[PDB]
């Protein structure tokens, strides 16, 4: 005969769904990475023998949740910075001169209030041809009939640096190790780890950058892969370095909507004026994009597969929607989708409205000119269209939440339920 | 390598179109860019035009409303034209051979370069004057010496209007030769001298009147 | 008529500026225009100079934006003086169609000439046309700031006087000319004529008589 | 070398025994035994193992008895019947052959 | 020896290594806004709550302070009729939880009723002399 | 508790070889070795030898450790809990003796002292 016996602390968890926190490295920055809490000088990586565990990188909730705690980050440090609501007065643009004829930016004049109600200024300012629109000249901001605008603290460094996304107590999260893991399903050498690695936040479009590289062969995840609906992420195997400058020393002034709003416009060119570009290295690109060509014809009966600038997306859609040291750029990418470099043309923007919100307008405020990137390419996100007997393969973006599921693809969350119950002969007393 | 030659009139009336041509000696004009330059008395230098070598034109924002630049490829010759002109338009008229040159501070793709035209090779450049006064030849008088050295002369009385090329000996005699500049009259004409330091023979050549005169020197 | 005009000692090194200065990446050309000649290619790119042209004559070449295009000239000769322009052709400024400021470049520190006096009686066959003309002629005097004063025997002239202006020749050094017209009858009459020539703080005089 | 109870009769309901014994080496006190329904020509199923440790889905009607010299097995309440002796890291030391 | 590394060993093996769940479940695997520090202050008071309801059941039960622990609830055939080197010797803790899943909540009413009687028994017996 | 599957009738002649397929399914391939049982009508049942998929660990008969080599594929996962995998099976100096059924067993327990005894069997696999 048998009996019940409890046995507490055995290795058992059930689902996920719970409270993650932060964790930095030592050390201002925007990520209020200076409230999280020191990540742990040595991680706790051990392997779980002989366990196999089902991930789902589309439905995990860590996604949900950074992509929800990035978002509520932003809120949270734009309130006490500059709103240029003032800023929405006639701008009487005209032109910055050049020596060929064969803009980009535009000399706008405008009134804004200097003592409130007193005397006004008739300053001037050089806004981007994307950050103006005409309404025939009479110009004026971009998304002033929108929603309110607002401008990011110069105090501040919206540079991505690792953060990592730890489990409380009681719960834990579980790391697929297994090379070729294609997002979804079964998987082995199976580990488990408290906090997650070094995850930088980096938006883009088209292009993952300074991801963390696949290993031995390239790797592919998606969805319904037969459906076309559904958005693909490609992993990289080697990577693709992506040097990007804006070759223009900006001027910055300091204009003053008193008392203590100051607004920071781009000044003056001095210098030469060239154009935004991103360096590719065409050797290694025409033969990276051969390597996804041939993991794509893996998962298709040896359909030979094309590929194709976007279709009707927005600016921050059809081109490499990136931020560099400062400034936004979108780079236009119809040369890579069609011995020495590639270069595409890439415009800037000041005024954006980032995870496409209503009621959000940032001001990037003008870097002292002369920027340079160094990044580096280590994914895709292409998408289909319809459904003849060959394939297209467009990039894409639009949804953010596809960038965190590129890097928390390997992790889900587990909580802890240490109590056991099996049978064995063994009494207790009267 | 290149020689030039600025042939023109000399004075015209105002009001009139101003022929002038620039011939060419070893290089050819289809190869080339021309440009034309004046040099006002009391102002500087005013760039006016230049032609390629496709014949193409683009002229000084301030007068192109008047010059017209042609040319003529059966021989090496290339001239301009010059309309409604007034008594300021008189300077000096230089031919040069201009080049071509690309000053490139980005990449070539977004443009990011600029022409600029440079003149290596210069004329000696024709005095043109505008006045309603008619030409007159000059009256040639010989100024006879008298007894260390010794120092002899031409003289050169009322003509108009400038220049008046002078020879000794029809380019025989070199060393020695000082012309002197001339002087405006109240009249209204010039009067220049010549003097050197075998017999002598004064060359007198006056190309706005054709005028040519030979006169000897003897006490 | 805008002239700047600018000193410089002999022998040292000149160092002219440009006027208008460089917006962005230009390429200058340097002009050596003498007066009433034809203008000399110094430079026609920042650095470069055609073959003839010592290398006296050197610009700035625009590395760095940040410099200023100078025309510096060292050893600075007496035939270095005349007018000096600055093309400037960069990359924020178009079609550049008009030359730079002239600068009136003046070399310091040359050695005086004494003039040279000449004065020729009225023509053999000018009298014969009812019209006599003294003429004076002034050469290789360094600077060029000579006062004529005619004289007929022991009384001043100035009446009837065509005076020219100094005027450089090839060797560096000045020379003008001064005209008295007179009548056969005037010319005659008078015992003697001069040509008084007050050069510096010295005058020398030429002497005719009719004879 | 392992010598089983050679051919056995059976009626219906009773209880019947085989045996599994055999030298010193391969038998008894020292080693593991068990039993196997193998009709030769199928895939045969295990019976007992482990002296008298019953399989998963063996239904109460079968036993095992070990001594220190033989080892066997009853049925209560077909075809052949073979036995094994084996230790934790070896194999499987077969018998003969039984029929019941 | 580490955290969960049995957790695809048999229970048997699991059983000797269940003081490193134990160990590491209050600390982990080893006065700002709402960004981080009202979401991480809310997530360390789950630590403690997925904690105290795990240590109060051990608590209503004879097990308050043991990590292994026996009763007197005789086991139910109704739960499983699988062998003892079937479960201890060939079967994981989260395999053997998912048999017993439908019957996880019986046993823990039957533990904590079980005990109870145990106590008014104990307080029987020492009310003597 | 899964499901062992062999290859049909693979019958050459002496001297030669040939190598038996066993695939696995059902249940985690890497818990439980996989023995290799034979039974020629001259002998009688003759057991030959185990292999664990999870640590390569070899343990043969004595007769059979000269012509007698098996291999194991490793795991392609399905579950948590179950999985696909395959173990074959090749011997030489065949004889017209070696003539008999052989059979992919399936281990019993995964600790303890019978964990390699053959559990799950196949449908078994004739030879010459
Ligand atoms: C991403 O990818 C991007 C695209 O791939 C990439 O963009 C690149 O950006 C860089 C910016 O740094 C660009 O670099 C510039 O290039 C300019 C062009 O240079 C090329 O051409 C010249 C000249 O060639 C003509 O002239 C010579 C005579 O000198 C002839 O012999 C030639 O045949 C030719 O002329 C014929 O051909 C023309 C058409 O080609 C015809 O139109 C013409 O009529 C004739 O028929 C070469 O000399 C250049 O370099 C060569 O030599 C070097 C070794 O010295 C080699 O390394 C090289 O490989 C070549 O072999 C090159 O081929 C440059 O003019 C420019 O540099 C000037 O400008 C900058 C900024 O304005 C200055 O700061 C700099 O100092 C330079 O100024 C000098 O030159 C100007 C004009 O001559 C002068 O006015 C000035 O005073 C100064 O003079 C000094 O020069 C020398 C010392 O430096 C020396 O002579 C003297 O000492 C003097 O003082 C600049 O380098 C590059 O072009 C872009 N790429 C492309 C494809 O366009 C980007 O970088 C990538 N990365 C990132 C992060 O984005
Ligand atoms: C992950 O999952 C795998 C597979 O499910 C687990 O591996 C199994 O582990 C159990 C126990 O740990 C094993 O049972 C033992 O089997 C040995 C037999 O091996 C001996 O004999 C071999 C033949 O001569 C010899 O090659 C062996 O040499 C090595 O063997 C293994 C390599 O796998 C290694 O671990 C050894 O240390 C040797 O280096 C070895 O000599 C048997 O001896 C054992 O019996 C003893 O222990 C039991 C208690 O377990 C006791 O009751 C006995 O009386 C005796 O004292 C025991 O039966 C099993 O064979 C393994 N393989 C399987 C099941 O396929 C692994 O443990 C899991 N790990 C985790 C972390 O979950
Ligand atoms: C994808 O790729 C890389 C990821 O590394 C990013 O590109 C790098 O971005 C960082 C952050 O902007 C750059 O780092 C910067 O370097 C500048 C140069 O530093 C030199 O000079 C200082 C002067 O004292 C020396 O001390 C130093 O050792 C170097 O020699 C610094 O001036 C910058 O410092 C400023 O920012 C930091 C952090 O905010 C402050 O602490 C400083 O006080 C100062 O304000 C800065 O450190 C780096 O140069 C970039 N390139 C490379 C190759 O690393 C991309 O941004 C990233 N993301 C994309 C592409 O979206
Ligand atoms: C965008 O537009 C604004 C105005 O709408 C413009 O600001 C103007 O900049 C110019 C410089 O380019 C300023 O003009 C200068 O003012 C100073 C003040 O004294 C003068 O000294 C300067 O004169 C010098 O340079 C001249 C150049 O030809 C010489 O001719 C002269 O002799 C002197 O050497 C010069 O006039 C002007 O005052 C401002 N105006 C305002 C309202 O700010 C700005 O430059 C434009 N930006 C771009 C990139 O085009
Ligand atoms: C786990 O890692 C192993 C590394 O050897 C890898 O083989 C598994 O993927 C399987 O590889 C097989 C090649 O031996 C291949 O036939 C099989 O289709 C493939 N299975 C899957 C699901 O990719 C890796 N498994 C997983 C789930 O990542
Ligand atoms: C804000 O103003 C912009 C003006 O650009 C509006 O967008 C344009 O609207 C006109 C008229 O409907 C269209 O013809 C253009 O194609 C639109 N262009 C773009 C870029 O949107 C915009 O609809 C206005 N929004 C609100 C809320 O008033
Ligand atoms: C870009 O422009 C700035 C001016 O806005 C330049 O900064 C100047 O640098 C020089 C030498 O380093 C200093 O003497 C000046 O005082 C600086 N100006 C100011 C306003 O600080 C800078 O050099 C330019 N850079 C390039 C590459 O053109
Ligand atoms: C982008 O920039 C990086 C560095 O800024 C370049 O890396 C170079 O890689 C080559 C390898 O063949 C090295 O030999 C060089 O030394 C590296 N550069 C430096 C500065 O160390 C990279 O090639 C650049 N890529 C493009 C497309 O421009
Ligand atoms: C990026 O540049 C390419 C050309 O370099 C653009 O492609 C052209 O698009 C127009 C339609 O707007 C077509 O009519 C042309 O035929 C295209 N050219 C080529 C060579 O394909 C492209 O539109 C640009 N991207 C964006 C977003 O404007
Ligand atoms: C972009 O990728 C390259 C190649 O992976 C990185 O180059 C490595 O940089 C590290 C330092 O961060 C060095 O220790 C390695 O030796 C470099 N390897 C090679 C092959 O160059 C580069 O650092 C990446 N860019 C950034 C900004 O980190
Ligand atoms: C804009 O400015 C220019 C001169 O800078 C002026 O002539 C024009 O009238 C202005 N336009 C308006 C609408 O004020
Ligand atoms: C406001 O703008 C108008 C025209 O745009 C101008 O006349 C006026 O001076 C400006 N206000 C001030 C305070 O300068
Ligand atoms: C499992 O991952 C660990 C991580 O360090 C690695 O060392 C090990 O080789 C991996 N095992 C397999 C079978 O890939
Ligand atoms: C990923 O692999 C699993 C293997 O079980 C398969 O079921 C699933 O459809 C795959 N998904 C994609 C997107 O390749
Ligand atoms: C994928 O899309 C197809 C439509 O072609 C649909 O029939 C199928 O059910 C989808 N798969 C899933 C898992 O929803
Ligand atoms: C990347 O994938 C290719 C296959 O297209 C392979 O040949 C290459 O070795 C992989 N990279 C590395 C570093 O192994
Ligand atoms: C400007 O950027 C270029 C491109 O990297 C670099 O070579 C140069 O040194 C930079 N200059 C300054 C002053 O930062
Ligand atoms: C076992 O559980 C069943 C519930 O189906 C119950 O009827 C029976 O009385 C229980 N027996 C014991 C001994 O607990
Ligand atoms: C639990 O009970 C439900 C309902 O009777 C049944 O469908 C399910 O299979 C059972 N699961 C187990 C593991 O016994």
């Amino acid at each position: 005969n048998l009996w019940v016996t409890v046995y507490y602390g055995v290795p058992v968890w059930k689902e996920a769904k719970t409270t993650l926190f932060c964790a930095s490295d030592a050390k201002h920055n925007v990520w209020a990475t200076h409230a999280c809490v020191p990540t742990d000088p040595n991680p706790q990586e051990m392997v779980l023998e002989n366990v196999t565990e089902n991930f789902n990188m589309w439905k995990n909730d860590m996604v949900d949740q950074m992509h929800e705690d990035i978002i509520s980050l932003w809120d949270q440090s734009l309130k006490p910075c500059v709103k240029l609501t003032p800023l929405c007065v006639t701008l009487n643009c005209t032109n910055v001169n050049v020596t060929n004829t064969n803009e980009e930016m535009k000399n706008c004049s405008f009134n804004t209030t200097t003592e409130i109600r007193d005397k006004k200024q008739k300053e001037y300012a050089l806004f981007y041809r994307l950050d103006i629109v005409p309404l025939n000249s009479e110009y004026r901001l971009i998304n002033c009939n929108t929603s309110t605008i607002t401008q990011i603290c110069p105090k501040v460094s919206f540079d991505p640096i690792p953060i990592h996304y730890c489990a409380p107590a009681g719960y834990a999260i579980l790391k697929c190790n297994n090379k070729t893991f294609n997002g979804t399903g079964p998987c082995n050498n199976v580990s488990t780890v408290q906090c997650t690695h070094g995850i930088k936040p980096v938006v883009s479009t088209q292009l993952l950058l300074n991801g963390s590289l696949a290993e031995e062969e390239i790797i592919i995840r998606s969805e319904n892969l037969t459906d076309n609906a559904k958005t693909i992420i490609v992993h990289l195997n080697e990577s693709v370095e992506i040097n990007c400058t804006r070759p223009n020393n900006n001027t910055r002034k300091s204009i003053r909507i008193g008392p203590g709003q100051t607004f920071y416009a781009t000044g003056d060119i001095i210098g030469d004026i060239r154009q935004a570009h991103c360096n590719i290295s065409e050797a290694k690109w025409n033969k990276t994009l051969q390597r996804v060509k041939k993991k794509l014809k893996e998962h298709f009966p040896n359909k030979t597969i094309k590929f194709a600038p976007s279709s009707g997306g927005d600016l921050e859609i059809t081109t490499h929607s990136f931020n560099c040291r400062g400034e936004f750029f979108y780079c236009n990418t119809s040369k890579l989708f069609n011995n020495s470099t590639i270069t595409l043309p890439c415009r800037i923007k000041q005024i954006i409205n980032m995870w496409q919100e209503v009621g959000r307008a940032m001001y990037a405020p003008p870097i002292a000119g002369n920027i340079t990137c160094k990044s580096n390419i280590t994914g895709l996100l292409l998408t289909r269209d319809g459904g003849n007997n060959t394939e297209t393969f467009r990039p894409g973006g639009g949804d953010m939440r596809d960038n965190w599921r590129s890097e928390l693809y390997k992790y889900k969350v587990v909580e802890i339920k240490p109590l056991g119950i099996a049978p064995t002969k063994c009494k207790r007393r009267v | 390598q290149v020689q030039l030659q600025e042939s023109g009139p000399g004075l015209v009336k105002p009001s009139e179109t101003l022929s002038l041509t620039c011939t060419v000696s070893g290089g050819s004009i289809s190869n080339y860019y021309w440009s034309w330059i004046r040099q006002s008395p009391g102002k500087g230098l005013e760039w006016i035009g230049y032609i390629s070598d496709s014949e193409s034109t683009n002229y000084n924002p301030s007068l192109k409303s008047r010059v017209i630049i042609s040319v003529d490829t059966s021989k090496n010759q290339l001239s301009l034209k010059l309309n409604s002109v007034t008594a300021a338009d008189s300077a000096i008229y230089y031919c040069a051979r201009a080049q071509q040159g690309k000053r490139i501070y980005g990449m070539v793709s977004f443009g990011e370069f600029f022409y600029y035209y440079y003149m290596d090779v210069w004329g000696k450049g024709t005095t043109v004057t505008v006045s309603s006064a008619s030409t007159k030849g000059p009256s040639v008088f010989p100024l006879a010496p008298s007894s260390g050295t010794a120092a002899l002369g031409c003289l050169v009385k009322d003509y108009f209007p400038e220049p008046v090329t002078v020879s000794w000996n029809s380019g025989a005699l070199t060393s020695g030769v000082h012309t002197f500049p001339a002087v405006l009259q109240s009249s209204g004409l010039y009067s220049l001298s010549s003097v050197v330091t075998q017999t002598y023979i004064c060359n007198v050549n006056h190309k706005p009147s054709n005028t040519k005169v030979d006169k000897k020197v003897e006490p | 008529s805008y002239v700047r005009p600018l000193s410089v000692a002999l022998g040292e090194t000149a160092s002219i500026s440009c006027g208008r200065q460089a917006l962005g990446s230009r390429a200058v050309q340097w002009y050596q225009h003498r007066p009433g000649q034809a203008p000399i290619l110094l430079i026609y790119n920042n650095q470069d100079r055609p073959s003839g042209i010592p290398e006296r004559f050197s610009g700035t070449p625009d590395i760095n934006f940040g410099t200023r295009a100078t025309l510096t000239i060292s050893g600075v000769e007496a035939g270095d003086e005349a007018d000096y322009y600055c093309h400037m052709w960069d990359s924020r400024s178009g079609f550049s169609w008009s030359f730079g400021g002239a600068t009136r470049l003046t070399v310091l520190g040359q050695p005086k000439a004494a003039p040279s006096v000449t004065l020729f009686p009225p023509s053999s066959e000018e009298l014969q046309a009812n019209k006599a003309t003294l003429v004076c002629l002034i050469s290789d005097f360094y600077p060029g700031a000579v006062t004529v004063a005619w004289k007929a025997d022991s009384s001043p002239v100035k009446a009837g006087v065509e005076t020219t202006t100094p005027s450089k020749q090839s060797n560096n050094k000045y020379a003008a000319s001064s005209y008295l017209s007179l009548t056969p009858m005037q010319w005659k009459m008078h015992k003697s004529y001069s040509c008084q020539v007050t050069h510096e703080g010295s005058t020398v005089e030429k002497t005719v008589a009719p004879t | 070398v392992l010598t089983q109870s050679a051919s056995v009769s059976g009626s219906l309901g009773q209880s019947v025994t085989i045996s599994c014994t055999g030298p010193n080496s391969v038998c008894c006190s020292h080693k593991s035994i068990s039993w196997y329904q193998w009709p030769p020509g199928r895939a045969p199923t295990l019976i007992i193992y482990e002296d008298n440790e019953r399989a998963p889905g063996i239904s109460p009607r079968f036993s095992g008895y070990k001594s220190y010299w033989s080892a066997y097995l009853t049925i209560s309440d077909e075809t052949t019947y073979y036995c094994c002796s084996y230790t934790h890291n070896s194999g499987c030391v077969f018998g003969t052959g039984t029929k019941v | 020896l580490g955290f969960l590394g049995a957790a695809g060993s048999t229970m048997g093996a699991a059983s000797n290594t269940l003081t490193v769940q134990a160990r590491q479940l209050l600390s982990g695997i080893v006065l700002q806004l709402t960004v981080w520090g009202f979401k991480q202050l809310q997530a360390r008071v789950l630590a403690i709550e997925r904690y105290l309801e795990v240590q109060q059941l051990l608590g209503i039960w004879g097990c308050s302070g043991k990590l292994i622990c026996c009763t007197a609830v005789p086991w139910n055939s109704s739960w499983s009729n699988k062998s003892q080197e079937d479960i201890w010797d060939n079967m994981t803790w989260m395999q053997w939880d998912r048999e017993i899943s439908n019957y996880t909540d019986t046993i823990y009413r039957l533990l904590e009723e079980s005990q109870f009687q145990q106590e008014i028994n104990e307080k029987d017996l020492l009310a003597l002399d | 508790q899964g499901q062992l599957v062999q290859s049909g009738a693979t019958t050459t002649k002496p001297g030669s070889s040939v190598k038996i397929s066993c695939k696995t399914s059902g249940y985690r391939f890497n818990f439980y070795h996989i023995n290799w049982i034979r039974q020629t009508a001259g002998r009688g049942p003759e057991w030959m030898g185990w292999i664990s998929p999870y640590s390569g660990d070899k343990n043969l008969a004595p007769a059979f450790q000269d012509r007698v080599i098996m291999t194991t594929d490793t795991e392609v996962p399905v579950t948590s809990f179950t999985s696909t995998g395959a173990a074959y099976m090749e011997i030489r100096n065949l004889t017209s003796d070696d003539t008999g059924t052989y059979f992919c067993a399936k281990g019993l327990l995964r600790d303890g002292s019978s964990t390699w005894l053959p559990y799950l069997w196949g449908q078994g696999t004739l030879l010459t």
